[PDB]
RNA sequence: UAGGU
């Protein structure tokens, strides 16, 4: 009795795609009959199919577990550093799915909405790993409502074809060194 | 003003961390184009259809 | 047109 109930962006909302409202990518894409509302102002950007996991290649079944961890850290390091030139980065998530709408997707949430707009304006003209970069604003705000719950604990029984984000987390050493490195870069540009 | 004080309060705690704009990336794959595409821009490559997304 | 309010 304190507030009116609603079903916006929910799985019970049958005119808006709930999966695009929370995850930022739907399995049907442009052919979905439910609404995909693309924001004009957003803090989160999307780079679809940017992380090519070597495990899903014809010859990438030769690396050990330690070599795989350093390779993924080399990718996350290369991602976080480049996105930091467009402003402050609050969170960076990399999806390890195989579905055509979420495989290797890279989500970046900036602190300011103008920082996100300047990022997609420049990324759409750049390259990465011999491939053109696709960039767009994504309606994702809270990653907890988009991550797979049964994947954080143990593994999801749906495997790589899960429609929720199977985020591949990096090493804690790299994540800590990146947040501290960004704070110094922001402090050194504030002293003027 | 306390802003300049708080700024030079955190820089000293970060005396032995490299700022992110300096970090030397050994093999960064940014701006690396496929062979022959040195004159092709990224926008022309997407419209050409040779680089489609997995959804299409 | 789903498993996630
Ligand atoms: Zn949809
Ligand atoms: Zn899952």
């Amino acid at each position: 009795a304190s507030h009116l109930a609603s079903i916006y962006g929910t799985e019970q909302d049958k005119v808006n795609c709930s999966f695009y409202y929370k995850i930022g990518a739907c399995r049907h894409g442009e052919r979905c009959y439910r609404k995909h509302v693309k924001p004009n102002f957003s803090q989160t950007i999307l780079c679809p199919n940017m992380y090519k996991n070597p495990i899903h290649e014809p010859n990438g079944k030769k690396f050990t577990q330690r070599e795989l961890a350093e390779q993924f850290d080399a990718f996350y390091e290369d991602m976080f550093c480049e996105f930091s030139k467009y402003g402050e980065v609050e969170q960076l998530v990399v999806c390890d799915n195989v579905g055509d709408h979420l495989v290797g997707n890279v989500y970046v949430r900036f602190k300011y909405e103008e920082s996100a707009q300047n990022a997609i304006d420049d990324l759409n003209s750049r390259w990465y790993s011999q491939r053109p970069v696709y960039a767009e604003l994504s309606p994702v705000t809270d990653f907890r409502e988009a991550c797979c719950r049964q994947h954080e604990t143990s593994e999801c029984q749906r495997g790589g074809l899960c429609n929720f984000m199977h985020a591949k987390k990096p090493s804690p050493q790299l994540l800590r060194d990146l947040v501290l490195a960004q704070r110094k870069y922001l402090a050194l540009n504030a002293a003027e | 003003e306390r802003s300049v004080r708080s700024i030079e309060q955190e820089l000293e705690q970060l005396r032995d961390v490299t700022p992110i704009n300096q970090w030397k990336r050994k093999r960064s794959l940014w701006d690396i184009k496929p062979p022959g595409y040195e004159l092709v821009t990224a926008d022309q490559a997407k419209m050409s259809g040779v680089f489609p997304l997995p959804g299409a």
